[PDB]
């Protein structure tokens, strides 16, 4: 505790003494080039391009999205999208690197042009650590 | 009759208060270091979800729902889980509860421990029984539930101590005093005058005697006296948390002879 | 949001002592102070634990799905 | 007569919605009162 | 049972086809949310 700091009961924390929750969301849309060329919201896989991201598409149904309530990990595809060029580029949005989680709410809406917009979010339980600020 | 010896003043269904007399320091503190943690005890620790809607989330209910007490009497009858040979879960180790709530009523509808149903069969042992302190025969508010906020469950309860997590916590906080009238001058008391004239002299002062000035400072004394209150959570009765704790603080000594014999 | 089951520095079921808590006010028209102690808060660390919690819950319960 | 322009509006506000929704028209409009 | 979809305000089921309006067949709003991940989830009770 010298210079400032402080000692804490671990016994307690483990009732709930400082615990709390962190709440991030996602966001992406079906993004249009005016040809009537849409980028594609589904799980995509090598074929034609193969120019995609590392993470585990595995996770996504086939709308291109995680439904919530699946505990994330930490690189993992949240958003699929597929990038059409003159087919399988691709511009999927994962996981932040740093995060964990579980899924809370997979949102999906039409813009003022009508483009498929995503709004994933990732529910963490942050609990009372060795270095916290208090 | 023996060794350190017992002096019950109060006895309750979550209160013993006593007072220990003949015991070294150390084996007064032994004890109530191991009341605190190292006594077995049943409550959820995997609990598995098929349907939530409460405004509370998947972890969120899944915290408070091993903080539940349930029943320890025959918890040194079912070994841990980890000590057992199954895939994870099973009788041996483990006896796994349910709660299957929804939202019917128009008003709030409140998930109390009594909502709990012991799937997995007891098999002829005290356990997995909460602990219902209510008038109404509720006992440990879970959640509450407005429209269709339904809340199917799967909760596993396996074995465990305070040291691994407080949820397996046998007691709550144990009173612990002795020397009242400090006479081994154990505190430097703390005065702008006056020292008693400040300080307030303790309840269980009123069972050791006055120092009296016309007397040295007692240096050949020594501390006993332990005067203890032993607050339950109820998931094993009071005496047990005494006893089954007492035998524990033993279990740990008589290890370290078997370990000297293997040495 | 919403009754800790159990106090954080001892570990007495404070749970179930909500609902019992806000009628002994509500209804027998006593003050906070002896409400608490009629319920079994002798020290202050269960004390504090009912007494300066707020049931947000509710708030939230007000809300559609 | 003719549309000039699209001005955003000030939450609790005069043209806005939320100032004269009630506490149960707010836990309605799934806005925080 | 088969809900690809829900809706946040009147909360009724949906699914549609890759492209098939992202509207709510009772109220006009665009919003829904994409229902639960029947998968069984298991946590922790600390
Ligand atoms: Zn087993
Ligand atoms: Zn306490
Ligand atoms: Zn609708």
């Amino acid at each position: 505790n010298q210079e400032d700091s402080m000692i804490m009961n671990q016994s307690s924390i483990d009732r709930g003494l400082f615990r709390s929750l962190f709440f991030r969301s996602y966001m992406d849309q079906e993004k249009k080039y005016g040809m009537s060329i849409t980028e594609t919201f589904e799980k995509p896989q090598r074929t034609n391009t193969l120019r995609m991201k590392h993470g585990t598409y595995d996770k996504l149904d086939d709308d291109g999205l995680i439904a919530p309530g699946v505990r994330v990990s930490g690189e993992d595809v949240i958003i699929g999208k597929t990038t059409p060029i003159s087919s399988k580029r691709d511009a999927s949005t994962p996981l932040r690197s740093t995060e964990n989680g579980i899924v809370d709410q997979v949102l999906v809406t039409t813009n003022q042009d009508g483009l498929k917009f995503v709004k994933v979010r990732v529910r963490t339980t942050k609990i009372p650590q060795i270095g916290d600020k208090f | 009759e023996e060794g350190p010896q017992v002096k019950i003043r109060e006895a309750s269904k979550d209160n013993v208060d006593f007072i220990l007399s003949n015991v070294d320091l150390a084996m007064a503190n032994s004890l109530r270091r191991v009341m605190i943690a190292e006594i077995p005890t049943l409550a959820i620790d995997s609990v598995e979800v098929e349907t939530n809607t409460t405004v509370l989330a998947d972890e969120f209910i899944a915290h408070r729902l091993g903080l539940i007490p349930l029943q320890s009497m025959d918890i040194e009858q079912l070994e841990y889980s980890r000590d057992c040979f199954c895939e994870d879960h099973c009788d041996k180790c483990s006896v796994v509860l349910t709660l299957q709530a929804f939202g019917e009523s128009e008003s709030t509808t409140n998930v109390y421990s009594k909502d709990l149903v012991i799937v997995s069969n007891l098999m002829g042992r005290n356990i997995g029984h909460p602990i219902i302190q209510d008038k109404e025969g509720n006992g440990v508010l879970i959640c509450k539930l407005r429209k269709g906020q339904e809340l199917k469950l799967t909760c596993v309860a396996k074995k465990g101590i305070a040291k691994e997590h407080a949820k397996w916590g046998p007691a709550a906080a144990i009173e612990f005093e002795y020397d009242p009238w400090n006479k081994l001058k154990h505190t430097d008391y703390w005065y702008e005058q006056d020292s008693a004239k400040e300080w307030p002299q303790s309840k269980n002062c009123e069972y050791e005697d006055p120092p009296n000035e016309g007397d040295p400072f007692d240096y050949k004394a020594q501390a006993d006296t332990f005067y203890m209150n032993v607050e339950s959570v109820g998931s094993i009765p009071v005496d047990q948390v005494v006893v089954r704790g007492i035998d524990t603080l033993q279990k740990k000594v008589a290890s370290i002879l078997l370990a000297l014999t293997q040495m | 949001m919403i009754v800790p089951v159990r106090c954080f520095s001892c570990g007495k079921v404070v749970g179930d002592k909500w609902e019992s808590y806000l009628n002994l006010l509500q209804e027998d028209e006593l003050d906070e102070g002896t409400a608490l102690s009629r319920l079994g808060l002798k020290r202050y660390c269960c004390r504090r634990m009912i007494l300066t919690h707020v049931d947000l819950i509710e708030k939230f319960l007000r809300y559609n799905p | 007569k003719v549309f000039i322009g699209r001005l955003p509006i000030m939450l609790r506000s005069k043209n806005c919605y939320l100032s004269e929704a009630t506490e149960s028209d707010l836990y309605k409009l799934k806005e925080c009162p | 049972a088969t809900l690809k979809y829900i809706c946040a305000e009147c909360s009724s089921k949906l699914s549609l086809s890759r492209t098939d309006a992202v509207r709510c067949k009772d109220c006009g709003h665009r919003i829904l949310l994409k229902a639960r991940t029947k998968r069984l989830v298991q946590f922790e009770a600390r």
